[PDB]
């Protein structure tokens, strides 16, 4: 399965949006050779178990909790959301991308024991 | 306000970064000659994809030619060893009427062969480009290479030849595929294009020019490296092919020796005796030359450009060298760069050309290798599609460019100029106005 | 760590030929081009001529394209020059001089001789 | 774990579909021979990642959209779900099931995008 | 990322579980050294295709059917359960967590069939 | 024998007796000390390890 | 050569010493009567 592989880069974000199936779906296929596929496995595996911990393994998309600040890309992206690709939206975030994980990772936290201590009430 | 932090899977984000790239042989063959499965590569032409490119910068080359070494290695590692022929040579060579060309004929030595406590006098042909001369007499000779490496004689069973190879990313890595007509090695690409493998390269072997490659999509392109003028090597890649034929009309004898391995000399050779030579399409060659020269002051701006023959350097630069199947040859490549300048079949050239057999191994002097002898007479045929050239700095008030490229590297910078490789970044946030749901 | 050792010189008779030679400490032979630089008495320096040790092709100054010659044997790391029909301005000291060179350019001198 | 592991065939696909944990666990244990982990890891990652793409990640059976007319398997199997031991069911089916997959994938996207819609009101 | 690795040791269950993501989050980074990553990733691998046949995937936490019995540990842990660390706890458990495996994995397969059950009259 | 295989050619140089043990007869024969029982690698001196 | 570079030792230069080593006299003499304190606690009353 191979078509358009990035081909939604140029587009609107949702539009290209549209299109994550197509490249969720690749993890696929001399004797040193064989590490091309324990390294994309790692790829994929550390990915998918990092949208575990932010609850959000079951989904494409999906939202959390610790709002958005000033700080970080200070920007009015919805206006500029119909113009720009996602290398330039990533170039911008990644400065704070990681101050972001913990956020979302903690959250996930916050929420397991607030929906575990009502469950406790059983 | 309120825009709560979102998150996207699947996202089309990359970046540049090494990684190691899956080769891919032909359904038919003589590791590689079975594997990797032959492909069947697409490819998309990208919207507004808009990505930067670097020839000179790009990590694959160095794997293209690591690759290369280690197969040859691979395929040369089960033949023979040719270390007990280094005996004293006890050789006159004035037997057949044309001996000067060659000078090595039954050449005598002696060898252990079926029973180790026999030794027993053979004899054999030798190029004499192969051979030393040993101190005193004249008849005394020594192998070129044995006193300094051991020579392995090339399985002829297992003959190479530049089979097309097709190279594929693992997957979360993407090769980016400049379309471009007009691309001269560096700056922006706005014609980005993406495909699961590369098309068949081949693995060329030459030197002062490449003979079976691509060719361009505008007129005669250069690409050179612009940090400094002081560059080491200048790629001109033609637009239009330009055929070059060779032959080697005399027939070779070959003869058989066992050590039980079986190592193989040249035997008597049969009709009468020629040079090997080349010919090539006369008013095509410095047309070509003049375009060349019409797109190289271009760039330099008000110069004369002039070409002479190399000059130094072993015979692999001094003259352009490749091979026609298994042999080697050596052409004396004046005539074809003694023009000047300044600010369609008829009146064949012909070249004349050496061949030898002791090839020190072409990316790295130390390791050797022996090639035995091709029957009868032998022609190949090719159509070159590009020049190395390099720059004599110094000269004031005059330019002066002259065939290079002896670095095997060169060759595949020359022909994997079109990709690059690009980690993708799958997961990107984003920021939105809905949260979580308790 | 690296060292580019040299011999030959002292006094040469006016007109007679000349050998100089430098010998390549361990680094790898065949990466950096080699540079042969000089400097007369009260002047500055300049350039003679390069020589790429893995293939030999040498490349001179304009001016002494007909007396100068390079070249080596690389399985003893050692580089050669032969200078032909010394005159008297020649009187000067001969140096080697390792280059960083890039895959695809010449940069400058980082150990002298 | 190993008992019973392909025994669940010969009996109706409803009765089969009580053992489906059994054949689900097994993902288990010269130096040539590591190749083995590596297709088994494979196999098992490429199949958990399709049912992802589907939605279907977190039950051994699951429901979606889209029906069977009377192209595809032109049947009726209902009354021959206690007659068909899966089998010759999929090799039946196995004409159609590349078909049906990308329908079912782009039917998990309309409906995460749905939901992400509904979700946009908040 | 690395910190506190194993430090919620020796603490209560409540608040050692609060760092259960610190420890979730392992699975990083002569030629004969490569096995390690496929050690590693089968470990995890079969740690979570357990958690999903117990339908136990999309949390750190959750509940399950099968009370408590008299057997295995016969004790009382919720006045212990602020005093104790976890290695004296797995210790004592370690005797019968493997037949509590099979009926969480059934209980699993309970709930399953009876929701498609359900799901059957839509 | 250096090169030339029909040339053997005589050398000599320095070792330590712990590194020589003595044969039969007249003490002038002499063989290296491990060459009866195994196979001896000189050191790569550029690995220097 | 064998081309193999064996290498082995030539002339010696300069007149010959016995290779040797030093030590501090005093720090090994009290190194050895702090470790004989300490083993003499595993072992009861010996000398
Ligand atoms: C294995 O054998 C090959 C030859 O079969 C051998 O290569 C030869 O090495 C010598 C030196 O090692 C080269 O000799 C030079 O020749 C040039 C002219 O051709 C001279 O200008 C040089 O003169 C300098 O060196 C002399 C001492 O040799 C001085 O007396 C003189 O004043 C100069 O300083 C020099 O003689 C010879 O050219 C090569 N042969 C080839 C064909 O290249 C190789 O070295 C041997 N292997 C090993 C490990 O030694
Ligand atoms: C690229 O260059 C190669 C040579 O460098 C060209 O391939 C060679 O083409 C000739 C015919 O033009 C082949 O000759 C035939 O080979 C077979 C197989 O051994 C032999 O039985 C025949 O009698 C005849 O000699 C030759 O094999 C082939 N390969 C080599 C290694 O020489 C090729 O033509 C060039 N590319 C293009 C587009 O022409
Ligand atoms: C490639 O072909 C050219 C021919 O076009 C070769 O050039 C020739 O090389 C010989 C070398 O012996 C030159 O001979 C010279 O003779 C003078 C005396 O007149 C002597 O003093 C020199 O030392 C030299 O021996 C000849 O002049 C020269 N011809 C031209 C037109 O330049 C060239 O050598 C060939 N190169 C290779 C690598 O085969
Ligand atoms: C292609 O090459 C030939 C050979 O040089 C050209 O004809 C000669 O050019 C030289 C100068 O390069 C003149 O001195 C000769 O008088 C020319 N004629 C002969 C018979 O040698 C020829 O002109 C070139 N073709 C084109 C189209 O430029
Ligand atoms: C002639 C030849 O090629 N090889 C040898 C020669 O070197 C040797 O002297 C002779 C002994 O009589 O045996 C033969
Ligand atoms: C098809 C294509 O990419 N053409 C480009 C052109 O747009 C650009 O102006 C030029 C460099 O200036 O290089 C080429
Ligand atoms: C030049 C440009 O903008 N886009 C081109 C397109 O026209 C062409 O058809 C395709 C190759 O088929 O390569 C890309
Ligand atoms: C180039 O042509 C000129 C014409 O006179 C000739 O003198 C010279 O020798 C030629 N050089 C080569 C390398 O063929
Ligand atoms: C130090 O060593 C000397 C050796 O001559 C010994 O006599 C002396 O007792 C040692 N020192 C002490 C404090 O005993
Ligand atoms: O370049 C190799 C070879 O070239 C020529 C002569 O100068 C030789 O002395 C040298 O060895």
């Amino acid at each position: 399965v191979f078509l358009g592989f990035l081909g939604a880069a140029g587009s609107t974000m949702g539009a290209a949006s549209m299109t994550l199936t197509v490249q969720a779906r690749n993890l696929l296929s001399g004797i040193k050779q064989l590490q091309a596929r324990v390294l994309a496995v790692e790829r994929y595996l550390r990915d998918q178990q990092l949208l575990g911990i932010w609850g959000c393994s079951g989904k494409l998309i999906c939202c959390t909790n610790v709002p958005w600040n000033s700080s970080w890309s200070n920007r009015n992206l919805s206006e500029i959301w119909d113009n720009m690709t996602w290398l330039q939206w990533d170039k911008e975030i990644s400065n704070y991308t990681q101050i972001i994980y913990g956020l979302l990772e903690e959250s996930q936290n916050q929420q397991e024991k607030n929906e575990q201590d009502l469950l406790a009430l059983d | 306000e309120n825009l709560w932090v979102t998150v996207y899977y699947g996202v089309p984000v990359w970046k540049e970064a090494k990684t190691t790239l899956f080769c891919a042989s032909d359904a038919k063959a003589y590791t590689h000659a079975c594997v990797p499965t032959d492909p069947n590569p697409q490819e998309m032409v990208l919207k507004n994809v808009t990505e930067n490119f670097n020839m000179w910068k790009n990590d694959m080359v160095d794997q293209m030619h690591e690759d290369v070494i280690s197969l040859w290695d691979q395929s040369l590692k089960p033949c023979v060893k040719l270390t007990p022929l280094c005996v004293t040579l006890n050789c006159t060579n004035a037997t057949a009427s044309n001996s000067s060309i060659i000078e090595g004929m039954k050449c005598s030595f002696n060898i252990t062969t079926e029973l180790r406590d026999k030794r027993e006098k053979k004899n054999a042909l030798f190029y004499k480009l192969d051979i030393v001369q040993l101190d005193g007499n004249s008849s005394q000779y020594r192998l070129i290479n044995c006193n300094t490496s051991v020579i392995t004689q090339a399985c002829p069973k297992v003959s190479f030849d530049p089979i097309p190879i097709h190279y594929c990313a693992p997957a979360g890595y993407a090769i980016l595929k400049c379309n471009n007509k007009t691309f001269t090695g560096t700056g922006p690409c706005n014609n980005v294009s993406t495909v699961q493998c590369t098309h068949g390269i081949k693995p060329v072997v030459s030197t002062q020019l490449l003979l079976n490659g691509s060719l361009a999509e505008g007129e005669i392109i250069i690409r050179s490296e612009n940090i400094t003028k002081n560059v080491k090597t200048i790629i001109v890649h033609l637009n239009e092919s330009v055929k070059i034929e060779c032959t080697r009309p005399n027939n070779k004898t070959r003869t058989s020796i066992r050590i039980g391995q079986w190592f193989y000399a040249t035997g008597q050779v049969i009709g009468d005796i020629r040079e090997a030579y080349c010919n090539i399409n006369e008013s095509k060659w410095n047309e070509t030359l003049q375009r060349v020269s019409k797109k190289l002051k271009e760039y330099f701006p008000h110069k004369n450009i002039t070409f002479q023959p190399s000059s130094g350097g072993d015979l692999e630069i001094t003259t352009h060298s490749f091979n026609c199947g298994g042999e080697f040859f050596y052409c004396n490549t004046s005539s074809l760069f003694n023009r000047t300048y300044m600010a369609n079949s008829t009146r064949t050239i012909t070249i004349h050309c050496r061949i030898k057999q002791i090839i020190n191994m072409w990316q790295e002097v130390g390791r050797a290798m022996y090639a035995p002898p091709i029957a009868g007479n032998i022609t190949c045929i090719s159509n070159i599609t590009g020049l190395l050239l390099t720059r004599d700095g110094g000269k004031n008030n005059t330019e002066t460019f002259r065939p290079g490229g002896g670095n095997m590297k060169d060759n595949w910078r020359s022909e994997l100029y079109k990709y690059k490789v690009v980690k993708i970044e799958p997961l990107g946030v984003a920021p939105t106005r809905c949260k979580r749901r308790v | 760590q690296v060292r580019l050792a040299q011999y030959g010189g002292g006094v040469k008779r006016l007109g007679a030929t000349m050998t100089l030679s430098c010998v390549a400490s361990g680094y790898t032979f065949n990466d950096y081009y080699i540079h042969w630089v000089r400097q007369a008495p009260g002047q500055g320096f300049e350039l003679l001529g390069y020589i790429d040790p893995a293939n030999g092709r040498p490349d001179y100054a304009g001016a002494l394209r007909e007396r100068l010659s390079f070249y080596r044997d690389k399985s003893m790391e050692t580089l050669y020059m032969d200078l032909r029909s010394l005159r008297y301005d020649d009187t000067a000291m001969y140096y080697c001089v390792r280059n960083v060179g890039t895959a695809g350019s010449l940069l400058h001198y980082d150990h002298w001789g």
